[PDB]
């Protein structure tokens, strides 16, 4: 139902794996159905270590570092 | 200055915080304050928040009087001359960041 | 770099009362602590350079270091001089020696002048004291010998221990070429060898 | 009365665009209007920006301080840098890069973000946007 | 933060074609190579050699290589060469890498015209680019816009890892 | 080409047109507001303008 902005996680996910393109991710995505129990490109330009997050109507913490996801607790996900 | 960024954002109640860091904080003995005088740069962040689940447009700022006003957001980073220069960018987004989160 | 300077015993019974002369009416004091290692090229063939100067000269300050720590030898700051003479026909005038004031950055240190081959000859370490007339300074000298070579604790090895004050007035010329600083620096620590001479009596030597 | 013979020599030296006034000196690189004023006794000239100064003020009087080479079009690199960098914050959003290899010229480039080449220029500030490589078709204004 | 100079057989274009680019700018770029012989033989070669070269890297430590190829110690002085001037060494025909370094973006490229004491030698290029990937997940595609303005006859040598690094690497195309 | 007197062919935003904008056949017109039924009828006037 609401998995569907998960997905988006998910995207983010898909998002790291776009990151592969430039394992325990995939548990990560694992915590995405956790929270299904419950432009950029210039934030790409801040990682040429950076920051991001999701939002609307979760706080995803998509944060360049590898990279965070933390949900919004702090819940400091990678 | 910092006493007209806050009134300017209490014109309007967006929250922000001022976060001193200062050398005459600290004075191990009376001759550290001697050092603690220094025009050295001096952070002070600010952290203007209407924004929900999106983080702070963190701020650098180091005021050195010689020889200093550069936020960054989740875009680029940015020097500005007048504090007013601040105020106007984040009118920028009092329009433009309003509309790029609506499209998002 | 062109020193300028002069020279002035002070036996040690009336040093310190001489440092209030001094100290109190100068910047400082400043103790000195600086590991010398006088390295000889022992080169071929005559006509060596073979001066006492021509001689290469790491200088280790070390004042700041422990008298037992063990990273000093080449991590604690290091210098090298060859420095040119003092002038021909300095009669009782400041003695000028041009100075090439090396410096240096890497864990090795010594090494390059044992890249360069140089034997090692006599050591001792600055350790006197030191009072500012802005570019100018006096440098009044200590030089006990290290009681081991690179060794830096004491008791190290004055010739006596009742060891002369080598009193030393001196500045450091850029470059010799105008007769600005000549006279002018000669005048002000001429004006300071009035100052020792209510106390001292400083005199050039030969070099 | 030396010194106002400075404040209109000066004055006269300079362009009809930026009135030097007896007021104290307002040289008027805008948007901002500063003094321009030269010390009593010792020189190095008290001129002075409007609120605290950078190196601008610190530039032209050590300038002063090399004395060589007079202080007039000097101004109008004043006017100009000061100016330069204005624009850099306003060229900050629209990334109008203004990169000057194309031409060297004291008009100065002005460019884009991100970018066969279509150019953009402006002075007085006038709006004419001159596309050009060589010399594409334009189209003019002068809002604002 | 992999280093990659490239050697060229096509120069000159260096100046031209980077400017016609139409992107950004920045700063010098220049460094240069000193051979040394000493005037006697003994110092010949290895640990107590004629060789040496105090190394140019003007665009930031400003300190020279105090190196007597492989021998790591490194000073500012100049006052070191008169030193050294003890009644001793020369100088044989070093190549000094000058240039043209230009701020791009996530990336940026040190440029440098090169010349031997024969006037030229071979202009190198390089680009600066974030260090956190593995050495070839992008440093080919940073090779794109070294076809991007597309760049010509280059040399095979490859200097590889922040930039210090590249006071060793000069020796890479130095031994040629 | 050009052909027709139909104009827009617009964009955003606001501004004090002159370089300038809503043209017909190739020279602007400035009339953002032009109706489709209109908009050629702008280009009419313009045609009355167009007398030098």
């Amino acid at each position: 139902m609401s998995l569907e902005e998960q997905r988006t996680r998910d995207e983010l996910k898909h998002k790291l794996l776009d990151l592969n393109q430039l394992t325990i991710c995939p548990s990560l995505l694992k915590l995405l159905h956790p929270e299904t129990g419950t432009v950029n490109s210039f934030y790409t330009h801040l990682k040429s270590s950076n920051d991001t997050e999701n939002n609307e109507t979760k706080s995803i913490n998509g944060k360049s570092a590898k990279e965070p996801h933390h949900s919004e607790h702090d819940n400091d996900n990678f | 200055e910092s006493l007209e960024f806050q009134r300017w954002l209490k014109q309007r109640d967006i929250s922000f915080k001022f976060m001193p860091n200062y050398p005459w904080e600290k004075a191990k003995d009376f001759l550290e304050l001697e050092n603690s005088l220094s025009i050295n740069r001096l952070s002070i962040s600010w952290r203007i928040m209407v924004s929900n689940f999106e983080p702070a447009i963190f701020i650098q700022h180091t005021p050195t009087l010689h020889g200093v006003w550069r936020c960054k957001d989740q875009y680029s980073s940015n020097q500005f001359s007048s504090l007013k220069n601040v105020c106007q960018y984040i009118e920028h987004h009092i329009n433009s960041l309003s509309r790029r989160s609506k499209k998002t | 770099m062109q020193e300028l300077y002069l020279l002035g015993v002070v036996p040690s019974r009336r040093f310190e009362a001489v440092v209030n002369s001094l100290s109190k009416t100068l910047d400082g004091p400043k103790t000195i602590l600086e590991f010398w290692v006088v390295y000889r090229p022992k080169d071929v063939p005559p006509n060596l350079p073979r001066q006492p100067d021509s001689w290469l000269r790491l200088c280790s300050n070390i004042e700041s270091h422990d008298e037992t720590d063990t990273e000093w030898s080449k991590n604690t700051q290091w210098s090298m001089y060859l420095e040119g003479n003092s002038e021909p026909k300095r009669e009782d005038k400041c003695g000028i020696r041009p100075v090439n004031r090396a410096k240096l950055t890497n864990g090795s240190v010594t090494e390059f002048v044992e890249k360069m081959g140089y034997e090692f000859s006599h050591e001792y370490i600055i350790q006197g004291l030191e009072y500012f007339f802005f570019d100018t300074t006096v440098r009044i000298y200590q030089t006990l010998i290290p009681s081991q070579q690179r060794s830096i604790k004491p008791p190290f090895h004055p010739m006596n221990e009742e060891q002369p004050w080598i009193l030393h007035v001196y500045t450091h010329v850029a470059d010799a070429s105008n007769q600005v600083a000549m006279a002018k620096a000669e005048a002000n620590l001429t004006k300071v060898k009035t100052l020792l001479s209510a106390f001292c009596d400083l005199k050039n030597v030969r070099l | 009365k030396h010194a106002q013979l400075i404040l209109e020599q000066i004055r006269k030296e300079l362009h009809p665009n930026i009135f030097s006034e007896h007021v104290g000196g307002g040289l008027k690189i805008h948007v901002f209007d500063n003094e321009i004023i030269v010390k009593v006794n010792s020189v190095t000239g008290r001129l002075v920006l409007s609120l605290s100064p950078p190196r601008h003020l610190r530039a032209a009087e050590k300038n002063i301080a090399l004395n060589t080479q007079p202080p007039a079009q000097i101004l109008n690199r004043l006017y100009f840098f000061c100016i330069q960098t204005q624009l850099l914050e306003v060229a900050q959003c629209a990334e109008l890069h203004a990169v000057q290899g194309y031409y060297s010229f004291p008009y100065l480039t002005f460019s884009k973000g991100k970018w066969w080449v279509l150019a953009y220029n402006v002075e007085s500030n006038s709006w004419s946007v001159r596309l050009l490589n060589a010399a594409g078709q334009t189209l003019y204004t002068q809002d604002v | 933060p992999v280093h990659g100079v490239i050697y060229y057989s096509s120069p000159s274009m260096a100046t031209f074609l980077s400017p016609a680019q139409d992107n950004l700018v920045r700063t010098y770029f220049a460094q240069h190579l000193k051979k040394w012989v000493v005037q006697y033989k003994l110092y010949r070669n290895a640990v107590t050699p004629k060789t040496l070269e105090f190394l140019k890297q003007n665009i930031n430590p400003s300190m020279l290589a105090c190196v007597d190829e492989a021998t790591m110690i490194d000073a500012e002085p100049e006052l070191e060469d008169i030193i050294v001037r003890t009644k001793l060494w020369n100088f044989r025909q070093s190549f000094t890498i000058e240039g043209s370094i230009y701020e791009v973006g996530s990336f940026k490229v040190a440029i440098a015209n090169v010349l031997q004491k024969s006037v030229w030698k071979g202009i190198l290029f390089h680009v600066t680019y974030d260090g956190t990937e593995s050495v070839d997940l992008a440093r080919p595609i940073i090779q794109e816009f070294f076809l991007k303005c597309f760049l010509q006859n280059n040399k095979s040598v490859t200097p590889v890892y922040l930039d210090s690094k590249l006071l060793l690497q000069l020796f890479k195309q130095r031994i040629d | 080409a050009a052909p027709e007197m139909h104009l827009i062919k617009m964009n955003k935003t606001a501004d004090l047109t002159a370089i300038l904008k809503r043209i017909l056949a190739i020279s602007r017109k400035k009339x953002x507001x032009x109706x489709x039924x209109x908009x050629x009828x702008x280009x009419x006037x313009x045609x009355x303008x167009x007398x030098x």
